[PDB]
């Protein structure tokens, strides 16, 4: 028995063990009744406003679209506390624990921003912070893990599977199996079993509401497209949620096509993955055909979560949302023009969309369309990333 | 699931508890690993659970996940599993064997494609780690189409209503991984739940004997016999007869 | 002739060679100008708020100061675009450049930031942008060298005297008398020959005036102090300003103490310099005993301007402000605290104001008192260093 | 200033412009500094400017610079500086000798006190580059009291109110750095400034004789005598010879 419903059409579920049930079914209680709290809402928007910044501004790039018909916003959670969006919802996931009466936070992450993420607010609010991370992604993200440990946070390097974030999202699972009634797991997409999809999106939807008023107010009607890169989904599911019903604005999604979806290494699987049961839910999984789950190949670490949320397959299912991909050169592209053009660094999951949505312009340079892409996050991360490609180029 | 019934009929008469050890089938590699069963069954165990390798065993402990990883070192495949099944079942006639899968492989090519396999080989039951009750439906309905029993775990925190649901919908035996013990076994028997095998812990004489002695039905070794098996890698001779030791001495505590 | 007064009091000035004269009466004039002309103030307030993120958070910090009577907010300068308070007046300077009809940009540089700051300033407004930059600074510098690149700036090595900043500063100025017409100088701190000290604090003025009305709203007065990281005087200034005819309120400029003042590894010349005449101002400079120009030393390339802006020498002198000093080892401490109890990896630089409050607080902590320390920039920029000297130590 | 106007009468009478060489004092060292000033004056100068090294040459080209920069390497302060300068006017009693100067180096022990120390030398003029004429007054004051020439630059960007105050508050020569140039000459004389010298791009004969052609009393080589020292530095003989030839041929170019 759940109080909400835990499946998206045919996506979604509990697939977990049964010992994570209760764990799974108070979390969605206190969220429930969290939700109808003015204390728990007032407290959250005091943390997003005066901690995090919130509201985030709406840039029009001008230079980037200059001589088309593309009007083009983009949604600067670049500029949140923390560089990218995931602390919104990682500080309402840390006032449920609170909630809870836990005093202990775990937290899985791959290329490090969610261990971050989780590290900040655990810190802020007096959480004591352990986070798995896959062997192979704490050799290649010391700066990360540096300012994981400088939080003060524990990082537990993962050693079984395949060493990495999906290794974590194992380990941080079975962790919290034994540790529930004194600590919150606090996973760090749209994605995993109910209540998780639910949780994210409704303490990420803030990125959507925040637009659309600000378009409103900027240029009088709703955009004619919202873009948002797809890595497990909660930047696109935060920037869709609130336009969900205005059934005129279109929801694109982007994932990372990596080398091509032809040469097989990419993050692409609500497009061109299968669905399979995986991470405690029913979503489109990178996967062999014999079942066993793979890994998501990007540029951008951060796109490379195997599955993707089931809110996602399920609006692609029913036509709401379109999911599109984008290569790594594309999003290089992408990344070396906004900084050349508009003066910001992007993060380069954040130049998947945002060269989705150059693609729309420039195949089209005649449509009159406003667009909005979500900016996940800030790239001064991924500059030694692009450095060491444009050298290996040959650009120097 | 009818050699459940059959083991447990015969295990009453003889006022007996059932032993039953765990491996991951292919570990360390197919030869060994059917010298391995064949030994526990040598040795005494009255009923095998089996392992399938998965890449993401998320109910598993160290032990267990370092057991797939050797698996998948040798290059063992669900397909070469499904294969080895046979050949067990074809040795031996009456031992049940029960699987312990994860969801994704057992959905994989389709939920009732896989339990018919299961029945062509002679499998008799399945546990998925991953399903809980409240998401078993197609999984115990396209095990029972099969003949095949689901398992389910009655975990530490289980509560009354979960006791009810295992005891209505699985069969075969029920995992039981240590409400106080003797009521919990106690609760499962009023609601007439498939026979306690108890699942946590168990590593040595003593706690078999413990398990029988609270009222459960027997007792599964979740991870002991493959700590063997890591132990005495380079010397499979040597690898065979600890594990002979052991489950000899372990099937010996369930004895009357 | 000028239209505003050169000096505070006795400090400040116009000491160029007579060929820079036209070029600083025209800022001067386009200045004044753009102080009374709506659109411009209009054209500045848009760039603020919708591509820098203005306002600025005020943070209160409650774990850092728990268990005594001072009460202590951040103002999040750390959050606006760029990560450092450089980037509100460079988008100022950028529009006098345009003002003046100018389409190009020259910058001076140390650490980088202020070339950062003016490459994303220039490539927002379409300027062409040139920064110079001390041979040795490049080399130290690769990662802010490579993004002034990928926003399209020219970036120069200079290679005289101690081919540091100072040598850069010359270098921009000896381009400048050249290229006047057509090329703005857009200098990075509020120091140099009028008018750059008055223009750079009235385009970081917002700082001050947000925080007075952020603290009026949420503690219902004013502070009893307001603390300030002082490298060349920007970012305090900034923050002061506003608050100058506020009597009551504290102005508290903290400057580098580097290994100790009585080692002379430092950068503290307002209060253990000596006044000099160099880079177009009278004021506390570090220098030999003969007159030559000397570096700066502190753990924050940041705060390493040999000289101090005139105005805060000024206010010095009348007892308006006071200036005290911060060590590499209190910077250090309070950089990790701010980490470890509040989840804010905060710029080195802008860690010594926070040292300062820290042993305001520590020293008396049963005082009631509200203070604003300015958290000038963030400090992921820093993690490298941080991690060098705690390895050394042994901390590892 | 006195020297300046004995120089200027003189020159006049032979219907003759003035040559006077830059050089940085100590470069490449203090005693070959030493010989290359004589070596200017035996080969025509009419008059030195002379430089002491500063950290910040802010008025200063790449060639002065690195002039600055070879002095620093010798160790020169501007302590030897002025011994070097006694010593100078001690050999040379009638040569006007001019300094170029950094303001923070006129300020840093009393402004007053260095203009005393450039009379007790036996300095005729110091031009302070990054003293605007909006600046001066301390500066040309002390110059004054001191029997000192305080020497402005006319820029290319000079305007009237600027030529007025240059011609009014000047003494000794103005530097003129290339209104055109015959109208910035005319006008200086309108308004009875100090003789011109033109101080830009003097590198050759023929820019010699355009100087006076033009009206102005002579010309300073404000960098190529210290292109030829950098050029020259492995041999000191050499160097000297080539300094020699150089101010040689610009003097003559002087002559009537
Ligand atoms: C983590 C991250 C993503 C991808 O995660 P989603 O859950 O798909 O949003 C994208 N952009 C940035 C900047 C991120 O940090
Ligand atoms: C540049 C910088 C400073 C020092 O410059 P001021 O002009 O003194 O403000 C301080 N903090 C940060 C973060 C900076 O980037
Ligand atoms: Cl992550
Ligand atoms: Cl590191
Ligand atoms: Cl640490
Ligand atoms: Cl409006
Ligand atoms: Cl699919
Ligand atoms: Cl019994
Ligand atoms: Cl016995
Ligand atoms: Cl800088
Ligand atoms: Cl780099
Ligand atoms: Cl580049
Ligand atoms: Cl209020
Ligand atoms: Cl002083
Ligand atoms: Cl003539
Ligand atoms: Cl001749
Ligand atoms: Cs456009
Ligand atoms: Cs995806
Ligand atoms: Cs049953
Ligand atoms: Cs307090
Ligand atoms: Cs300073
Ligand atoms: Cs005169």
């Amino acid at each position: 028995t759940t109080l909400l419903n835990p499946y998206f059409g045919e996506f979604g579920g509990m697939y977990v063990p049964q010992i994570l049930m209760p764990a799974l079914n108070q979390l969605e209680e206190a969220f429930v009744s969290a939700q109808k709290d003015p204390e728990f809402q007032a407290q959250f928007a005091d943390l997003l406003k005066n901690y995090a910044g919130r509201p985030t501004a709406l840039t029009k790039c001008q230079n980037i679209t200059a001589g088309t018909r593309t009007t083009l916003y983009l949604k600067r959670e670049d500029l949140l506390h923390g560089g990218a969006h995931k602390t919104n919802q990682v500080l309402g996931q840390a006032l449920l624990a609170k909630r809870m009466g836990k005093s202990e936070i775990i937290a899985e992450t791959g290329a490090g921003q969610h261990g971050v993420a989780s590290a900040l607010a655990s810190a802020l609010l007096g959480l004591k912070c352990r986070i798995y991370m896959g062997a192979k992604d704490v050799e290649r993200q010391s700066p990360n893990v540096f300012r994981m440990r400088l939080m003060g946070a524990e990082v537990i390097p993962v050693h079984s599977g395949s060493a990495t974030l999906k290794d974590a999202c194992n380990e941080a699972l079975r962790d919290w199996s034994g540790s529930y009634e004194t600590a919150h797991y606090m996973l760090g997409t749209a994605a995993g079993p109910h209540p998780y999809p639910t949780i994210v999106r409704e303490f990420q939807r803030m990125i959507g509401e925040e637009t659309k008023a600000q378009i409103l107010d900027k240029e009088g009607r709703l955009p004619d497209a919202v873009i948002a890169c797809v890595g497990g989904g909660s930047n696109a599911i935060g920037m869709f949620a609130d336009f969900i019903n205005d059934t005129s604005v279109g929801l694109i999604g982007v994932e990372p096509g990596g080398h091509g979806i032809e040469t097989g290494e990419h993050g692409a699987p609500l497009k061109h993955g299968r669905v399979g049961i995986y991470f405690g839910m029913k979503a489109p999984m990178m996967q062999t055909a014999d079942g066993q789950i793979e890994e998501s190949y990007s540029i951008s670490a951060g796109l490379d979560f195997p599955s993707v949320g089931p809110q996602h397959a399920y609006l692609n299912s029913i036509g709401r949302a379109d999911y599109v991909s984008i290569t790594d050169d594309e999003a290089l592209e992408a990344f070396k023009t906004l900084c050349r053009h508009e003066g910001i660094i992007p993060a380069l999951e954040s130049s998947h969309a945002l060269a989705h949505a150059l693609k729309m312009m420039r195949e089209q340079p005649e449509k009159e369309q406003l667009l909005v892409v979500n900016l996940s996050g800030r790239g001064d991360k991924d500059i030694f990333t692009v450095h060491d490609i444009l050298k290996a180029r040959g650009e120097i | 699931m009818e050699r459940y019934e059959n083991l447990f009929a015969q295990l009453n008469d003889r006022r007996e508890g059932a032993f039953v050890p765990f491996v991951t089938l292919g570990d360390p590699g197919i030869e060994q690993s059917l010298k391995i069963i064949d030994t526990l069954i040598d040795a005494g165990a009255d009923a095998l659970e089996l392992g399938v390798p998965f890449s993401d065993p998320l109910a598993d402990g160290p032990t267990i996940q370092n057991a797939n990883l050797r698996a998948f070192a040798a290059g063992v495949t669900p397909a070469q599993c499904f294969e080895m099944l046979a050949l067990i079942r074809e040795k031996h006639p009456t031992i049940p064997i029960g699987l312990l899968m994860y969801a994704n492989l057992v959905f994989n090519n389709g939920i009732d494609a896989f339990y018919a396999r299961c029945e062509q080989v002679g499998v008799d039951s399945v546990l998925v780690a991953d399903v809980p009750v409240e998401e078993s439906a197609p999984f115990r309905q396209a095990a029972l189409r099969h003949n095949i029993a689901p398992i389910f775990i009655c975990p530490p925190n289980a509560d009354d209503d979960l006791l009810r649901q295992v005891a209505s919908y699985g069969r075969g035996y029920t995992y039981l991984l240590s409400l106080p013990l003797h009521h919990l076994i106690e609760k499962l028997k009023e609601y007439h739940a498939a026979p306690a095998l108890q699942g946590f812990g168990i590593s040595s004489p003593e706690q078999v004997s413990a398990a029988v002695r609270a009222g459960a039905a027997g007792a599964i070794s979740g991870s002991a016999i493959v700590k063997i098996i890591e132990k005495n890698l380079a010397s499979p001779k040597q690898m065979l007869a600890e594990l002979r030791s052991f489950v000899s001495a372990m099937k010996a505590a369930s004895r009357a």
